[PDB]
């Protein structure tokens, strides 16, 4: 009855992946042995969950990551696959050689859990773009998964390469390889990117030391609040599909935007009354949200925001009025009443109110041409490319990658720039 | 008969104005209740944000 498989992949999805499942276990009241104090967790024999994910990649190093912070026995080895290598930040040792030994196994180790439900509402992806080991293998899971089960969606919660604060040096290919694949059996890719995440921790909360464990506590957050009114009941509710119906125009317009509220530090916390204007306000400010593009600078193509708690459903409704009438330049006209609303009926832990973000805006395609930029510049002159053609990869599939990329973004402008 | 008439007309016309009354009594208690209604929510609207934002 609607369920729901966490499927992970490289370090980065499995950090991420480790602190939602903590985060969920702690809104369901959840305790780090796994009993009480359907839709993720699966029943148990003495009463215990056991979160319904798995967990891949080539390093082992992870592994001890997921063991070692806490929630990490909530899990079941049955679903600790992992190789011996690592693709060491190459894409194709991911996604030909290397990786393909290890999807087959992941494909079993579905099959025997994806049955296991009953009525499947579809997978969830937590993994990098950048990184060789879970963009390679990610793409080709979500190969097999969309041959295997077409009916269902799959979100991919990805994080795409930081665009300007690069952290590695062949990030452009393996994300322009992975971008060329995910674009064509996907649902709904969201983008996060570490650019706006500090830009969050720093100019909205003053935060001392920002390491990595805030930003994924942040983001899983915000990947709880996207499907936790489908979770709980509410006053008029919503799924992972009413959002796909709601949120894309068409088979590939389907790059989202994310964003959480509230989010404030202690001094401020002190001040501004809680109250749902004060979250509109936050919530649809530029730079409150998971990607490093200024919102204004394109226009949403439609946008969903999912509110938890209780409140009064003509404020909500009318504050959307107000907010897409007011600002209609930065809103598309074509379409009529491009906003969408939900409301749960359970916030999260000690949170009065909380709302949830998605948006799919034409206001993201800068991000995609930048990092074409950064491919095309460094391939023109072929450089780092024998690493990837000395394991069965030619040069075509990376113009053949590029051009898809600029065909998508093409797509993006042309149906922005349409009128009626 | 006149006088049975009239004075049956003139009770009939008192248990009207003694409902009306009993329904002017029914809308005030409405009010007060309603305004009990409003302080209590905003007491516990007060709870609620102290909860919240004591929430470190
Ligand atoms: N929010 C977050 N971002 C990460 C994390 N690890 C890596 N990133 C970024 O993601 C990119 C590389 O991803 P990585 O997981 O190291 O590649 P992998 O080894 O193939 O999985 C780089 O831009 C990293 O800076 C993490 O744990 N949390």
């Amino acid at each position: 009855m609607r369920e729901i498989v966490h499927i992970q992949g490289g370090q980065c999805g499995n950090q991420i992946g480790a602190k939602f499942w903590e985060v969920i276990s702690d809104e369901h009241g959840i305790d780090p042995t796994g009993t009480y104090h359907n839709v993720y967790y699966n029943e148990a024999t003495g009463g215990r969950y056991v979160p319904r994910a798995i967990l891949m990649d080539l390093e082992p190093g992870t592994m001890d990551s997921v063991r070692a912070g806490p929630f990490g026995q909530l899990f079941r080895p049955d679903n600790f696959v992992f190789g011996q290598t690592g693709a060491g930040n190459n894409w194709a040792k991911g996604h030909y050689t290397e990786g393909a030994e290890l999807i087959d196994s992941v494909l079993d180790v579905v099959r025997k859990e994806a049955e296991g439900c009953d009525c499947l509402q579809g997978f969830q992806i937590t993994h990098s773009l950048g990184g060789g080991t879970g963009s390679g293998m990610g793409t080709l899971l979500i190969s097999k998964v969309r041959e295997e089960y077409p009916d269902r969606i799959m979100e991919t919660f990805s994080v795409v390469p930081s665009p300007k604060v690069s952290d590695t040096v062949v990030e452009p290919y393996n994300a322009t390889l992975s971008v060329h694949q995910l674009v064509e059996n996907a649902d709904e890719c969201m983008v996060i990117d570490n650019e706006a995440l500090y830009d969050i921790c720093f100019r909205t909360l003053k935060l001392t030391t920002p390491t990595y464990g805030d930003l994924n506590h942040l983001v899983s957050a915000a990947m709880s609040g996207v499907t936790c009114c489908l979770r709980f009941p509410g006053q008029l509710n919503s799924d992972l599909r009413k959002l796909a119906v709601n949120l894309i125009p068409f088979p590939r317009l389907h790059f989202f935007m994310i964003g959480f509220a509230p989010l404030t530090s202690r001094g401020s916390q002190q001040y501004r009354a809680l109250t749902v204007p004060e979250l509109t306000q936050q919530m649809f400010d530029a730079k409150n949200m998971m990607c490093a593009a200024d919102p204004r600078h394109g226009r949403y193509l439609t946008a969903s925001a999912l509110f938890r708690g209780r409140m009064s459903t003509k404020e909500v409704d009318e504050q959307m009025l107000n907010v897409q009438n007011k600002n209609s330049s930065y809103f598309v006209e074509w379409i009529p009443n491009n906003i969408k609303s939900s409301i749960c009926d359970i916030p999260p832990k000690g949170l009065k109110m909380a709302v949830t973000f998605v948006g799919n805006s034409t206001a993201i395609q800068e991000m995609f041409k930048r990092v074409a930029e950064q491919f095309t510049a460094m391939f023109r002159r072929k450089a780092f490319l024998h690493w990837y053609t000395g394991e069965g990869m030619d040069e075509m599939e990376f113009t053949e990658a590029e051009s898809n990329m600029n065909d998508l973004v093409s797509e993006y402008q042309q149906y922005q720039d349409a009128t009626a | 008969i006149n006088m049975m008439r009239g004075d049956l007309e003139d009770n009939l016309n008192q248990k009207r104005r003694n409902w009306e009354k009993n329904t002017k009594e029914f809308n005030i208690q409405q009010r007060n209740e309603k305004l009990d209604y409003e302080r209590s929510s905003h007491l516990d609207n007060q709870a609620q944000n102290q909860y919240h934002i004591t929430y470190c």
